[PDB]
């Protein structure tokens, strides 16, 4: 998160590190007791490594009460995702088992109505990606309200150029951004889940390049599939 | 498809106000703003300004501030541009480009700005003579006189005949009335047996002809 | 509005050479330069955007660099259809801003007009008005003459003149000259020439004919 501020510890229940043998990889957010949403991208290099989802965390490195570490039974990418396209870049990711809810950790509701977030409208989006341009990460979850951006503007020649679907969202990008790491972490809009980070490869809090993120109304069906 | 057309040529009085369509389609409308582009006559491409299709804002070029007017029907997914008090100097072709993704631009509208009512133009033939004769190939064309404003399309044997073809600019007479001459070059051989058209459209006048240009006897 | 100076306004140039045109902006820009051409009669068309990115169907030989200010177009081998006018268009931010444009021509070897001349038709005559017209085809270089006689006395101010613009395969251009008289003029006079005067002709050729033949 750049340009952003530490977020108020443990006010965003929902929050989820998808690790990669104990180290921070993506955001994630718990949809249901035993499933976190993430990206697709997140574990397309792990293959061999642990994959481990965290929640109840603020600090990555401090032991805190509510701060538990789960192991993976079933991990579930959308089955259309692949690793040429940010279309469809879902995943649906079960722990060892229901969660153990609290006031720390409890699950987020998403968007089940398939209408765009009107330009404006400001989002928090929370993660513990890197915070400038060094590569810094930070070690406690940082956050940061950003006002969506219309898919016309989003895909002028200067943006994204036509690669912003209907299943896409964005949001500005102007020295307050989603970066590397924040992947697979939650786009809030007024406490519902409308969004999902899909950073990649693109540079962070340059306004010619704004945030893109994956759209869960689009979605609605397949995550009920998944949890069903 | 994506496919951006645009509404025909028109002539406007000085001090009127113009209406040009740019009709969208093959493609999500509001995906993509719409970009307005003026080239006066012989002069360079001028990007007037945008109009965003999702929320209807519009930025406009410094040059294009006050009397030009970008404008959204989404349902029929057409972006307008309204030019008021029309000046000689408006006298342009205006395009729509849709702004991302696979370039796209619509076809331009010729809009003049004249006091000169519209005049459909008189076709005539420049028949192939021994004069226009060059051993085994033959010139012929079509004389497209006095019209107004610009422009007109000149095609041969409804778009079949392309090769050879030299379709020359319109020059404006002392009567203020524009004319031009489209020719071709075959072979002799060809006469008699092949028969050569010219199709003339001139839309402001709401004029086609098809005039077949024979060889005379002497 | 940033502004944008493209450089030069016009150039010529051999089948094989190579082209460059340049924009410089009046801010820094990154990668935000475009490429346009635009043929005679023809809607323009996006070779490269941002980065320096060719775009689909256009030949490789067309290439984009510089970043920040500085931007340059190149033409690799120069081919007889890269005939056209080039814009520079900067999409930093909104308004986008064009350069000036470069009119491209191309150098060729000299080749002579075929001259005709065509009596003004039968149809014509009864509107009251005579066309003569002179159509000198396919010439290199554009600088060309046309005079006129009427029964062997030199005309002015009665002929206009009609040049295309550089043909596509063979980089020659078209001239038309257009003599007009009344039908009272026209049918009172006999002989009609049409005298050209070109690099491509050793001495001025005279394209004539007599009032009532073909």
């Amino acid at each position: 998160i750049l340009g952003g501020r530490e977020a108020e510890a443990h006010a965003r229940p929902y929050m989820a590190s998808v690790q990669l043998n104990g180290a921070h990889l993506c955001g994630g957010v718990l949809v249901a007791e035993q499933w976190v949403l993430s990206a697709a991208h997140c574990l397309e290099d792990a293959a061999d490594g642990k994959v481990q989802v965290l929640l109840g965390a603020h600090s990555l490195s401090q032991p805190e009460p509510s701060k538990r570490l789960y192991d993976v039974l079933r991990a579930v990418p959308h089955p259309d995702s692949q690793p040429d396209t940010i279309d469809h870049d879902l995943l649906l990711l079960q722990l060892s088992e229901k969660a153990t809810l609290g006031p720390a950790v409890r699950p987020l509701p998403w968007q089940r109505v398939d209408r765009d977030v009107a330009p404006g409208t400001l989002c928090d989006v929370a993660g513990w990606g890197i915070v400038n341009h060094a590569g810094r990460r930070p070690d406690s979850l940082q956050h940061v309200l950003l006002p969506v951006l219309d898919r016309a503007t989003c895909n002028r020649r200067t943006h994204h150029d036509g690669a912003i679907t209907e299943r896409l969202m964005c949001a500005e990008s102007n020295r307050r951004d989603s970066c590397k790491g924040d992947s697979g972490g939650p786009l809030v809009c007024g406490g519902v889940l409308e969004g999902v980070v899909t950073s990649g490869s693109r540079v962070c809090g340059n306004r010619k390049k704004p945030g893109i993120y994956t759209r869960v109304a689009s979605y609605a069906a397949w995550i009920d599939s998944v949890l069903a | 498809e994506v496919q951006l057309v645009q509404s025909g040529p028109e002539l406007k009085k000085p001090g009127a106000s113009v209406k040009v369509s740019c009709k969208a389609s093959g493609y999500t409308f509001t995906n993509y703003g719409m970009n307005w582009v003026r080239q006066a006559p012989g002069q360079g491409l001028e990007w007037m300004g945008w109009i965003n299709t999702y929320t209807g804002e519009t930025t406009y070029a410094d040059d294009f501030k006050g009397r030009f007017v970008f404008s959204l029907d989404t349902s029929v997914s057409t972006a307008y541009l309204q030019i008021s008090s029309l000046k000689a100097e408006d006298t342009a072709v205006y395009y729509c480009e849709r702004e991302g993704g696979v370039n796209n631009w619509g076809q331009g509208t010729l809009v003049t700005v004249s006091s000169a009512s519209t005049k459909g133009p008189s076709v005539f033939p420049l028949a192939p003579s021994s004069k226009s004769t060059s051993g085994g190939t033959a010139a012929l064309g079509c004389l497209v006189k006095d019209y107004f404003p610009e422009p007109v399309t000149v095609s041969w044997n409804s778009g079949a005949l392309t090769s050879g073809v030299h379709t020359f600019p319109a020059v404006l007479q002392s009567s203020g009335l524009y004319s031009l001459s489209s020719v071709v070059t075959v072979p002799s051989s060809s006469l008699g047996t092949q028969t050569y058209i010219c199709n003339v459209n001139h839309k402001p006048s709401n004029t086609k002809v098809d005039k077949k240009v024979e060889p005379k006897s002497c | 509005d940033i502004q944008v100076t493209q450089s030069p306004s016009s150039l010529s140039a051999s089948v094989g050479d190579r082209v460059t045109i340049t924009c410089i902006t009046s801010t820094d820009i990154d990668d935000d330069m475009n490429w346009y051409q635009q043929k005679p009669g023809k809607v323009p068309k996006l070779l490269i955007s941002g980065g320096n990115t060719l775009r689909p169907g256009v030949p490789s030989r067309f290439s984009g660099s510089g970043s920040g200010t500085d931007f340059t177009l190149t033409i690799s081998s120069l081919q007889p259809e890269d005939v056209a006018t080039y814009y520079c268009l900067q999409s930093d931010s909104l308004p986008y801003t064009f350069g000036q444009g470069t009119k491209v021509e191309i150098k060729r070897t000299v080749a002579a007009p075929s001259v005709f001349i065509f009596p003004p038709s039968d149809e014509q005559l009864k509107s009251g008005t005579a066309s003569v017209v002179c159509l000198l085809n396919n010439f290199y270089p554009r600088e060309a003459k046309v005079q006129w006689k009427v029964d062997n006395a030199l005309q002015s101010g009665n002929s206009q003149e009609s040049v295309t613009e550089q043909d596509s395969k063979d980089s020659t251009y078209s001239l038309s000259s257009t003599l007009t008289l009344s039908k009272a003029d026209y049918e009172k006079h006999k002989v009609y020439a049409c005298e050209v005067t070109h690099q491509g002709l050793s001495s001025p050729v005279t394209k004539s004919f007599n009032r009532g033949e073909c």
